[PDB]
């Protein structure tokens, strides 16, 4: 069997380059050809109980991309956790009887943990769990990554944001930490600021990494500019003077820019990128979005399927 | 087996001998571990000076035998105390808190949207050698904390 | 043709033993070897006006089990019934000319029946109307109750919890007693009490029941334990009393329990079950969550296919 | 007129010395007074024996001496409790627990509508003995509840 | 002096028979020979935190009806304890630096006490802490029994309804039990029954109580028939069971009852008492809560003035 047969993708924390190059692999091979029967017979459980665009529809598109049929929900108001009080570990435990995979999004941090204490066999992927891990978005991050710089080793990269509560970059950095010579550039309000915690194991890593007050000066020396939202959703009230973007970026910025830089974003994005950037070709964050099905399906593909994919 | 000065029967056929507790941690462990929560003859000596620790608290369990999971878990507040195996009133055993690789069940992640608070499941950190200190690593939200700042059930 | 072919399931009290006997076997038969393609290019419409996690769910990897596609709402707030003033009839009139089959379950009684008649040709599948029926859910439990002790003649039945409202315990006395030899203990608050004319039914029937104000005394005397969640969404404000779970119980209660004895729940259950029985071994609440798959399967089959199912 | 009968005793120089304890609650009084602060050595026999009143709690300060009202308040929780004043090495003084009047600082009155518990102010409860229990009555609510629930805050 | 000048009437049961007299003889020469001028120069403070239509009023009248300016609020929402989140006891504690007297309403159960622990040597009025004590309202009840019946011993008197939450009936029974030969009759639903404490003290003083299932056993024995409302804000949800009158007085019920009789209600009333009854000279709820002038003034002129002489 496959190194990801039927493993619990959880937390980057738990991958390694290996791994994350199997995916990858894995994704542009079936981006050159696709393999529209590969997990027929199979239903897995699309489960959001978090508010979603692209994470849920990119990865049910996978799912009907590969033969498998899906159900599931994209808001817990009308399960039975949503109106009779269930909890959500006896949801998962009904579910796992069900279905063969369980892709679930979740208000709260370490909830697609919590859920394989209860999925049994059936593997569980996290669609985001609270400002903890989004891995699947990482997978797709780095698949873009590549896909525009050609490696992902020796690489400097700038996230401006919110990094205190960006899942997003908190799989990410711990990915290419996975990778050697990469270059850190962190710009964010300081109660944005990025978890000690990633920073540690940057320094133990010897990773490199700097804060920076602003993109104007790590903006000639960057291969990819992470930008991404403030989570303003999980924002405290003492952090509301931090709600607006600190950081916009409009296309004026990047004269200076490296002629294979790009702009990569999460989304969505709401005024941390004006949309003039979007005409520019360092933008790339739409082709980002449009590269989640693959990743998504590798993953599926690898996690379904004992045997490595043809 | 206790020295001069006055009398003291504070040692039994059977039990544990918690020696060289830091003060004050001694009224802690009692509950954290929930020691009391047993029926067995205990004796706790609070604050009382020796030589070698110019005074430490001091607990000790008749018939009650110390797991060396439970044991080690000691090692968060009281790393330099001895365990003694006591059997048939003499020494069979002397050990140390070693530090664990990860503290289940009597550890509060302090982390509001942990899911570990809402849900029914056990408490559960990695334990680490930060720095001057430990660090702990809710199972669930992935945030660790200092074994200063977290606090237990 | 099958005798449940092109036939609506609403309620229990329109099935026959026969009947009941054929959904089993057609389960039993089904969760031996599945049939993947059975129902391909059939639709079906999940209509939840109602909430639902184990019901819509489970109906719908059921449909999927069996190759047919599936249409329908977890919600009515988005329906045009919902925002623009519509009546249910003209709704499930509408709905009748697109699809081959109808699941509901809705918050009134005698809604599914209701359906039936603008439905047309298109069968009525009842997910839970009100009070009143849930007849797929007395499918799995028989199915669970025969698993575990063999037969459903001469059973010792307790059904604890909200009878008054529970849906779920109106159809299932309903069911065994159309099987001989079931003694049924009640034990519900004053008010949550067990209807009447489900008694009557006992009476003429001659079937012996008896009112029980503890589990402990039935408790060495049971095959079955049926624990149900009072159903506080239904309750009135002058029953709010009895909101609370009255009957809780815990692993300490099963000492004297018969080593055949199992512990049943419908779903979800919140304080009226302790996680400590969900160690024991009498506890198959989990189990009896996972036979739906096959009853709801058996039914859809039967429902939809002239031809005794191979 | 010195040590007791079993085989566990380390008689102080000065201070009290809390016997006939009633089982389990020898820890509660330990912190429900904060006598675990203190410098002082303390000793502490949990569920020692009895025969007759089968297991106890005996708390050993040494060199501390208990309120005139801790020990009106400690009525309640060990009626069967006995207080040893001690000096040089003996027994001095001899008190017991007689219910007091009033108890101040300590309970919560368990009427949820109490002003008490919203503003900032001190409880307050009238000790009177029923027959089988004493009754609290809140100073401010006005309500009368039995000691096993005022007992619970 | 006298006995009461300067003194915090917040219990019944902080007063004597000779205290309570002293009012109702007060009281009594008020109503004929009236001291327009008797508190000039007085400012009082009316400082209803909950509603008071016939208590605030009544007093404020009996106020300007001697004389004395007044000065308060009829709801905390506009208070800086409202909307800046001042503590009560700053509350009494600054009022009680501008005026002479305070008279207090509140929600909660003792704030009629912390008061006086706050406003030093001015002197409080209970208007009536949440379900505990309506001292006043016993006064004007006393001197309208009296009224009626020339004495306040030997008396039959029904207490009907709410008399858990029934704060009026509370003094009024300690109160009575300061006097000789009562009779008491408590008629109210089990969840709402007369308070132990009350009831206790009532054996511990040797009187007859006795408690009845209906209006009409005690119709012809009692002398005063004591109507309460159901005080549903203080319900509790498990008790809302209860809301409805479960005792109703219709001028019909009268038929066979004392011709001495005179029917009180503290008020309001909402169905407990018909509207036939008000004609019938029995009804006699209206006239006390005209006395509720003179027991207040009587009140006011007791506390403020060292020496009254009529
Ligand atoms: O929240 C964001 O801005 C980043 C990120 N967003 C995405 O995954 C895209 P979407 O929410 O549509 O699935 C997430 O963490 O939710
Ligand atoms: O409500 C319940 O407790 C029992 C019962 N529940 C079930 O059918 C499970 P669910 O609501 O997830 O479909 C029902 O009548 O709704
Ligand atoms: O509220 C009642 O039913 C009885 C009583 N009512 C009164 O005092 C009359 P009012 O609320 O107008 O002052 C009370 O204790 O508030
Ligand atoms: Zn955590
Ligand atoms: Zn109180």
């Amino acid at each position: 069997a496959n190194p990801l047969y039927q493993k619990h993708i959880i937390s980057i924390n738990d991958l390694s380059r290996d791994d994350l190059n199997l995916v990858l692999a894995t994704a542009a091979k079936l981006k050159a050809n696709p393999q529209p029967e590969l997990l027929k017979h199979k239903v897995i459980a699309s489960c959001f109980f978090a508010a979603s665009t692209r994470t849920r529809l990119s990865f049910e598109t996978s799912m009907h991309r590969l033969g498998a049929s899906v159900v599931g929900f994209s808001d817990s108001a009308n399960t039975s956790l949503g109106k009779k009080g269930e909890t959500l570990a006896d949801t998962i435990s009904v579910i796992s009887t069900y279905v063969d995979a369980i892709v679930m999004r979740h208000p709260q941090e370490g909830a697609a943990r919590l859920a394989t204490e209860f999925s049994g066999n059936v593997p569980v992927l996290n669609a985001g769990d609270g400002s903890n891990q989004h891995p699947t978005q990482t997978l797709l991050d780095l698949f873009t990554i590549q896909e525009t710089q050609g490696r992902l080793d020796n690489l400097h990269v700038a996230m401006v944001g919110d990094l205190k509560y960006g899942r997003t970059v908190h799989s990410l950095t711990q990915a290419l930490a996975k990778f050697d010579g990469n270059r850190f550039y962190f710009i964010a309000p300081d109660a944005l600021a990025m978890p000690q915690y990633i920073l540690d194991m940057l320094d133990e890593k010897g990773i490199a990494w700097s804060l920076h007050s602003s993109i104007e000066e790590v903006m000639a020396e960057v291969d990819i500019l992470y930008m991404t939202r403030v989570q303003k959703e999980r924002l405290d009230p003492s952090e509301y003077a931090n709600v607006k973007a600190q950081f916009v970026l409009r296309a004026s910025d990047l004269h200076n820019a490296k002629a294979n830089m790009k702009v990569l974003h999460p989304l969505p994005r709401v005024d941390e990128i004006a949309t003039d950037v979007d005409k520019t070709p360092h933008a790339w964050y739409f082709q980002q979005a449009g590269n989640g099905i693959f990743a998504r399906q590798a993953l599926l593909a690898l996690v379904l399927n004992r045997d490595l994919v043809l | 087996m206790t020295h001069d000065n006055k009398l003291q029967v504070e040692a039994i056929k059977r039990g544990t001998v918690i020696d060289h507790i830091p003060a004050q941690i001694g009224f802690k462990l009692l509950s954290l571990f929930k020691l009391t929560e047993t029926d067995q003859r205990i004796t706790i000596g609070l604050n009382l000076p020796s030589g070698e620790m110019g005074r430490k608290d001091l607990i000790k369990i008749e018939n009650t035998f110390l797991s060396e999971d439970q044991v080690d878990q000691l090692a968060l507040y009281a790393p330099q105390a001895t365990v003694n195996r006591i059997d048939n009133y003499e020494v069979v055993g002397k050990s140390r808190p070693s530090l664990p690789e990860r503290i289940d069940n009597v550890l509060v992640c302090p982390n509001s949207n942990c899911i570990s608070h809402a849900e029914p499941v056990s408490s559960s950190f990695a334990v680490r050698k930060r720095a001057n200190d430990i660090a702990l690593k809710c199972k669930y939200c992935e945030k660790e904390f200092s074994h200063n700042v977290v606090l237990a059930n």
